[PDB]
């Protein structure tokens, strides 16, 4: 098993699938058809964290607002959306709550009747357009590079999520700004070990 | 003898013996270390 | 907000959805676990008289079969998010 | 090998094998071989951290007596300020200890299975016993001997004995050990656990 | 405090309590030589009730309204002697007595008639077995991990 020097990894676990360094201790996968909707469902939260964590950070890096404080705008009656400075003429909370379930309940619903598996989490066609899984070996590395991005932003997600939380209403890059006042001082210790 | 020795291993002999020197302990546990409510 | 606008809007997006987007999931899944059955056998053909499935209503000639009973199930969930809509707009609540 | 108790018969499962067999298991402990296994690797960590920590505690307390140096006692120095927080160092203090732990630990599941560099690929412990790692941890090369292991095993064991000393001491002299030999060497007769 | 309650040491009730208990027993006291056996008694229940209400406030007992120590057994780590410590005692030496309890019998089990040494004690053998239970976490442990403390 990779993920842990000297350990024997699970006997479903042969290395093939990709990312499959062997870590499952709680043995999930051993029923082979759940094994399969996991793989499926890891990419699909990989792929979003990894569309969620630059959205997270690009914004706190350029005008007012991380990841919290963009949405603070809704909820208290009022609605004033913006997007880059200018509010978008339509950001008011029923509109895009509205518009948010139809498209992507739509698209969502439409993703769970392809019955082929590969397709599940492989579907290509119009989403390849550059024909970058045309070449068989150069498709599974760039799978192994997806998941393995993939669970690293899923990683970061967590860490903005758990860092939210101890430090509440500041940023990730704020977070970040802070540790490096002085690192030897502002760490999760504080966190960790209160006072 | 080994009769004897028998008899006194026989089940209610080994057990007043047993509880006798457990109730002697428990008591001066109690006389030196009274009223222990903590620990 | 307008109520028949809220109303009408909220209709029409769920016969829209239980027509064109839904409704091959929705029969599926009917078909799947089909007519409740004791012992093996339906209710009406066990001899519940009064448990015959109404094939007179379940007839329409829309194009994929959808009929009055699938108006009557999606047009009760416009309603019932219309009037969720409408009575949480009617409020001043603050979270 | 050795006795302990001269004339008593030792355990059957002490055969003369390890180094410091003196037929010491009264309460039978280690009869079962896995036990066995396993708290020679305790008896070993848990020696060579006393005889650090023991050697931190009182040689340093000395070398003030003497007056080259001029440190805290060693229940005083978690309460001085260094460069950084208290919490800071022990975040990294678990960070570090985490990795080489579990290095250490997968070594005694699966002696062997972890003695290369997983970073530097090309560079390796070589093979050997569990518990004496060897290679670049002995850059010196001293060979392994039976003779050493039983003094590394002597030593060990008598620095906890010591450590034990040490923490019954101070909380009950206040003082720290080097004080309490001095203080004892006074007149013995009548500072020897009259407190 | 916890649960509305207050430290020993400074709740009057409790206070109030030592006061009425010493003043019970001395309207006994009184009616004694002093140099009496009685007296002596009496003078001695009173000393280890003055011991005892000092050792429940250094302690870091609190009392409720009735000025009465109240246990806080939720965790608390100022309140582990209330609980957690001495049931961790409790543990460990209940779990000495039936470790050695199943050694005896386990002993016995492969004995020609084993009911013999189940009403007449064999006590050789159990002198033998009776510090097992020193380490019954560990051989417990160990018999779990190797098939050999639960039948299949
Ligand atoms: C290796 C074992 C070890 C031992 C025996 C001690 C012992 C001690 N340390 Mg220390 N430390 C140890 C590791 C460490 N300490 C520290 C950092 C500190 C600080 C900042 C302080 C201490 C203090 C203390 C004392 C207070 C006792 C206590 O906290 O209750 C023990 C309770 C349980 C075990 C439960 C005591 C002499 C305090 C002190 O100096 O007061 C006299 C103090 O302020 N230590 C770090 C860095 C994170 C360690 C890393 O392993
Ligand atoms: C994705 C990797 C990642 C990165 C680069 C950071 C980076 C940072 N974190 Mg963070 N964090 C992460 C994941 C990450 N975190 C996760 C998964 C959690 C949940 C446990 C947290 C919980 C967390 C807290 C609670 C705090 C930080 C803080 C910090 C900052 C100071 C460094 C520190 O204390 O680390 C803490 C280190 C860890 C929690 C160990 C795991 C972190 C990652 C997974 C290590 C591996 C990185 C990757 C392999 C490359 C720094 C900007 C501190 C801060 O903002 O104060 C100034 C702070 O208090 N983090
Ligand atoms: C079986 C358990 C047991 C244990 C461990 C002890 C232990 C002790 N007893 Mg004790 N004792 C016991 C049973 C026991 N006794 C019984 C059954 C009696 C009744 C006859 C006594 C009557 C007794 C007297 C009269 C005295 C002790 C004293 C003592 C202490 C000697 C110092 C010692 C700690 C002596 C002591 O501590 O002085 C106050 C003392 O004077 N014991
Ligand atoms: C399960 C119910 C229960 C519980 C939890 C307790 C618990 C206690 N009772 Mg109580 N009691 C009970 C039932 C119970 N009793 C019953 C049914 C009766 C009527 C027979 C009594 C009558 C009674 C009296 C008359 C007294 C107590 C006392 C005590 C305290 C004894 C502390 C002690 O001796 O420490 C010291 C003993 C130990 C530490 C024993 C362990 C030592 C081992 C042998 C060493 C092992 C080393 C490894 C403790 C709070 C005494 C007290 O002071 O109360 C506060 C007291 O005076 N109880
Ligand atoms: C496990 C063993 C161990 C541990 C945990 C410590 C821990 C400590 N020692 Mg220490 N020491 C040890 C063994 C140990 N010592 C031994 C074996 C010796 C040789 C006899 C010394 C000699 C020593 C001196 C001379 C001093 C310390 C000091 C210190 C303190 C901070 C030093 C530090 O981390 O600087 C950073 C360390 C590294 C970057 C590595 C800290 C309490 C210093 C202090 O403040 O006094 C208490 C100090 O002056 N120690
Ligand atoms: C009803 C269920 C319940 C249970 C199972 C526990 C269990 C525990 N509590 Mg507790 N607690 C409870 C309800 C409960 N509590 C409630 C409702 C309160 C509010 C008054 C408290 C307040 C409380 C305090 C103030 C403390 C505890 C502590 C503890 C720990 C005991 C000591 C220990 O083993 O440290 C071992 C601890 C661990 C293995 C991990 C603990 C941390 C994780 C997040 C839990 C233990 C985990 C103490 C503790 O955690 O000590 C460290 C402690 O300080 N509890
Ligand atoms: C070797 C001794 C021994 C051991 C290890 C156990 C172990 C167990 N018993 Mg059992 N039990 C025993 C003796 C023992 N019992 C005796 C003598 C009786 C008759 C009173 C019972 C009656 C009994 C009942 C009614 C129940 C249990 C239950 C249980 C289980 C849960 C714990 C419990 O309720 O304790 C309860 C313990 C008792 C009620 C009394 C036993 C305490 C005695 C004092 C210990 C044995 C002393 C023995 C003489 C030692 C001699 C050894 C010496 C020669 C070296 C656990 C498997 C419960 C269960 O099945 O849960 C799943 C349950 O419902 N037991
Ligand atoms: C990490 C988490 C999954 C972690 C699960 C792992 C650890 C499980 C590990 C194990 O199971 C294995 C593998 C094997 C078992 O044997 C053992 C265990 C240990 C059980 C998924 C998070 C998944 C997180 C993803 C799905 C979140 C996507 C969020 C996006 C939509 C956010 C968008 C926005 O953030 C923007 C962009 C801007 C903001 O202003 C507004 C909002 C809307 C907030
Ligand atoms: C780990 C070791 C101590 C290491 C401590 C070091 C790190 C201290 C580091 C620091 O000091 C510095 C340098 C600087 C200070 O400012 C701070 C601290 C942080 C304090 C003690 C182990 C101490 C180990 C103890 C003493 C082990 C004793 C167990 C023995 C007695 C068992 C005997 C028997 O078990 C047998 C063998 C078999 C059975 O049959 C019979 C019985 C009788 C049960
Ligand atoms: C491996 C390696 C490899 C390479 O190659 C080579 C080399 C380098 C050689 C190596 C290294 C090794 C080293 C590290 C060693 C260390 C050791 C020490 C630490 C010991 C201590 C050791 C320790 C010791 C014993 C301890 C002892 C102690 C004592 C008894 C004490 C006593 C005391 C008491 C109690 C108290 C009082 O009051 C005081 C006193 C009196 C004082
Ligand atoms: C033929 C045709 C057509 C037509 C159709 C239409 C136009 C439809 C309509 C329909 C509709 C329009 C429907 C409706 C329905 C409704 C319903 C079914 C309702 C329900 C209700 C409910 C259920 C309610 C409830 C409630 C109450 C009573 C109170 C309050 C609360 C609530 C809300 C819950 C078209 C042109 C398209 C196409 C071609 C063909």
């Amino acid at each position: 098993a990779d993920w842990m020097p000297g350990q024997p990894r699970p006997s479903y676990l042969d290395g093939s699938a990709p990312g499959d360094f062997g870590f499952d201790p709680l043995r999930l996968g051993e029923v082979p058809e759940n094994l399969e909707r996991f793989k499926e469902s890891e990419l699909i939260h990989c792929r979003w964290a990894m569309l969620a964590v630059p959205g997270i950070l690009v914004p706190e890096a350029l005008g007012l607002g991380n990841w919290v404080k963009a949405q603070e705008w809704a909820a208290l009656p009022g609605g004033q959306a913006t997007y880059l400075g200018n509010p978008v003429p339509w950001g008011t909370l029923p509109t895009i709550l509205v518009i948010e379930f139809l498209s992507i309940a739509f698209v969502e619903h439409q993703r769970s009747m392809e019955k082929d598996p590969e397709k599940k989490k492989y579907p290509g066609g119009a989403f390849d357009p550059l024909g970058y899984s045309k070449d068989p070996k150069k498709f599974h590395e760039y799978k192994i590079k997806e998941v393995k991005n993939g669970r690293l932003a899923l990683l970061a997600f967590v860490g903005i999520c758990v860092q939210q939380s101890a430090y509440p209403g500041t940023g990730p890059l704020e977070n970040l700004a802070t540790h490096l006042a002085d690192p030897w001082h502002n760490t999760i210790g504080n966190v960790l070990i209160p006072a | 003898m080994r009769d004897l020795k028998t008899y006194l291993s026989v089940a209610p002999v080994a057990s007043t013996l047993w509880f006798a020197a457990l109730a002697g302990l428990l008591i001066e546990i109690n006389r030196f270390f009274p009223d222990a409510l903590t620990f | 907000l307008n109520p028949s606008l809220v109303i009408s809007l909220s209709t029409g997006l769920s016969l829209f959805l239980g027509r064109f987007v839904f409704f091959n999931f929705q029969r599926e899944n009917v078909a799947k676990q089909g007519l409740p059955e004791q012992n093996g056998v339906t209710h009406f053909e066990a001899g519940d008289t009064r448990a015959k499935e109404y094939v007179s209503l379940l007839k329409s000639n829309d194009p994929v079969g959808f009929n009055i009973v699938d108006v009557l199930a999606w047009g009760s969930i416009g309603h019932i998010v219309a009037y969720y809509i409408l009575a949480t707009s009617s409020n001043g609540y603050d979270p | 090998k050795g006795e302990w108790l001269p004339g008593l018969a030792s355990p059957g499962y002490l055969t003369g094998s390890l180094p410091g067999d003196n037929g010491f298991d009264p309460l039978g402990l280690a009869e079962d071989p896995e036990n066995l296994k396993w708290f020679v690797q305790a008896e070993l960590v848990n020696g060579r951290w006393a005889m650090l920590g023991v050697a931190g505690m009182l040689l340093p307390e000395v070398f003030t007596s003497i007056g080259i140096i001029n440190v805290p006692k060693w229940y005083d120095a978690g309460k001085e300020e260094y460069f950084a927080s208290s919490s800071t160092l022990f975040v990294i203090e678990f960070i570090l200890f985490h990795y080489v732990e579990i290095r250490r630990w997968q070594d005694i599941k699966n002696p062997g299975s972890v003695n290369q560099d997983p970073i530097f690929k090309q560079y390796s412990l070589p093979a050997g016993e569990v518990g004496y790692p060897g290679g670049i941890f002995n850059p010196l090369n001293f060979a392994p001997t039976l003779e050493a292991k039983e003094k590394e095993i002597a030593n060990g064991r008598l620095a906890m004995l010591a450590f034990l000393g040490f923490i019954i001491q101070h909380n009950v002299t206040g003082k720290g050990p080097f004080d309490n030999l001095l203080q004892h060497i006074s007149d013995p007769w009548h500072n020897t656990i009259v407190q | 405090d916890i649960a509305g309650l207050t430290p020993c040491k400074d709740s009057k009730q409790f206070a109030k309590r030592e006061k009425q208990s010493i003043k019970k027993l001395e309207s006994s006291l009184k009616l004694y030589a002093p140099d009496s056996a009685p007296a002596l008694a009496i003078n001695a229940t009173i000393e280890k009730t003055k011991r005892r209400f000092d050792n429940y406030g250094k302690q870091g007992l609190l009392c409720g309204a009735d000025g009465l120590p109240h246990l806080i057994v939720s965790g608390d780590q100022r309140h582990w002697g209330e609980f957690i410590t001495p049931g961790i005692l409790f543990l460990y030496i209940a779990g000495w007595i039936g470790w050695v309890g199943r050694s005896y019998l386990i002993a016995i089990r492969d004995d020609k008639k084993p009911t013999q040494k189940e009403i007449i004690i064999d006590v050789p053998l159990a002198t033998r077995l009776v510090f097992r239970g020193f380490s019954w976490p560990i051989a417990a442990y160990r018999e779990l991990l190797n098939g050999e403390l639960v039948a299949k």
